[PDB]
């Protein structure tokens, strides 16, 4: 079985 | 009557493309040095060319037919695989990439046939399997080097996924063929720039230790199976384990339809950009047979460095769920759990293979 970690790109930036 | 939109004549990928109506797919001969038919999509409504570029997936170098001809003449599978490794060291086109993976599949079937004919035979089978494995590990390493990645991107999204999935499948199948042709105890580790593979065949009698992969390698990814897991999966007093990790392959395993759970808004880092990405190497563990779908009482644990920490969030532990039939798939979080995560690394626990 082949595994990995997915991540999202940020959308919101404050300050 | 409002205006119709058209793409402009352009040379792209060394193919001259004609002015074309919005929505139309056009075909032209593959570029000099290759044979086949190339295509290029003029986007509907926009009348701009597909920004991913022409589809060169049907374009192959002369060596592809040469290798196919060696197969027909009945040459040894390990020897042919070795020639394939050599050919993929150089310049390669999109069609060469998918052909290479298809050729490894074909060669695996030929190899398995040769092995059944040798059912001194035992050491011959082992040598032949190891020769094949070294050749396919080199071929995979060649296909995943940074300078080869643009060729993969000359295939369309579906072809990239199909090719990457076939690649994952063939290497695992090849590894299990080796596992059938070594005597316990055995450990075979092969480490290259973009791929590392281990096959280990162990006795489950008495003191069993946890397995941690890789060894001999300053890895961005590692994976482990507990001693209990090894014990619980004994067959005739032995367990066969295959571990693999891949560099850059995640680029091609599309996150479309991935079943991730977002705790915030996903954006992009540019126009037309991706909002969900594979942000680690791909690392694999299998026990006894491919695609076992076995439940693990002690989960498999893996830890990965993020490929790019900046402006990314919401790590989700996932596995590639694919069909052996269609060789297409998607990333699923089913049976996986995040153990810990920070800006640079994530540790995952999954309850199945
Ligand atoms: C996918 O990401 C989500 C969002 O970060 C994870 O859900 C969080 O998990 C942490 C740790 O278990 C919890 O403390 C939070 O309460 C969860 N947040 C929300 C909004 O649900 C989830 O665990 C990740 N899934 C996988 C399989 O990695
Ligand atoms: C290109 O197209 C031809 C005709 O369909 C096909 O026979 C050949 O296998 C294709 N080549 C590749 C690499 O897909
Ligand atoms: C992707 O490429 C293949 C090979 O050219 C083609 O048959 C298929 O229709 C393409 N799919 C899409 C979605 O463009
Ligand atoms: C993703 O899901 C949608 C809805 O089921 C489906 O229409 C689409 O074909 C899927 N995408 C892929 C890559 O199969
Ligand atoms: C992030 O997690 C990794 C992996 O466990 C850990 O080794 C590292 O110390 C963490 N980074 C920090 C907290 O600086």
């Amino acid at each position: 079985t082949n595994f990995a970690v997915l991540m999202a790109h940020r959308e919101i930036y404050h300050h | 009557v409002s205006p119709e939109l058209f793409c402009e004549p352009r040379e792209v990928r060394r193919v001259q493309w004609p002015a074309t109506q919005q929505g139309m797919l056009v075909e032209r001969p593959c570029p000099k040095g290759t044979r086949g038919i190339a295509s290029f999509q003029c986007l509907p409504a926009l009348g701009l060319w597909n920004p991913r570029g022409p589809d060169l997936s049907n374009c192959t170098s002369p060596w592809v037919n040469q290798v196919a001809q060696k197969i027909k003449s009945g040459e040894n599978a390990a020897n042919i695989a070795s020639e394939l490794a050599r050919h993929t060291r150089g310049s390669i086109y999109a069609g060469d990439v998918s052909s290479s993976v298809k050729l490894m599949e074909q060669l695996l079937d030929i190899l398995d046939a040769q092995l059944q004919a040798l059912r001194n035979k035992m050491h011959k089978r082992e040598r032949t399997c190891k020769d094949y494995i070294k050749a396919v590990v080199e071929t995979v390493d060649n296909l995943l080097r940074p300078e080869a990645l643009e060729s993969w991107k000359d295939m369309n999204a579906t072809e990239q996924v199909h090719t990457a999935t076939m690649l994952l499948d063939v290497l695992e199948e090849g590894a299990f063929l080796l596992a059938d042709n070594v005597r316990e105890p055995a450990r075979f580790l092969a480490a290259k720039q973009n791929v590392v593979l281990e096959v280990t065949v162990l006795s489950t009698e008495g003191q069993v230790q946890e397995l941690v992969f890789p060894q001999e390698y300053a890895s961005e990814s590692s994976i482990q199976l507990s001693a209990n897991t090894i014990k619980q999966n004994s067959r005739n007093g032995v367990v066969k384990v295959v571990f693999i990790l891949y560099n850059n392959l995640g680029l091609f395993l599309s996150t479309e339809n991935a079943t991730v759970k977002l705790a915030g808004e996903a954006g992009t880092g540019g126009p037309g950009g991706a909002s969900l990405v594979v942000n680690s190497q791909v690392i694999a563990a299998s026990i006894n047979k491919e695609s076992s779908r076995v439940f693990l009482m002690d989960p498999v644990i893996f830890t990965v460095a993020h490929l790019e920490a900046k402006n990314h969030f919401n790590a989700n532990c996932s596995f590639w769920n694919y069909s052996e039939r269609s060789m297409l798939g998607y990333w699923s979080t089913q049976g996986c759990r995040l153990v810990e995560s920070n800006k640079t690394h994530t540790t995952c626990a999954c309850s199945h293979l």
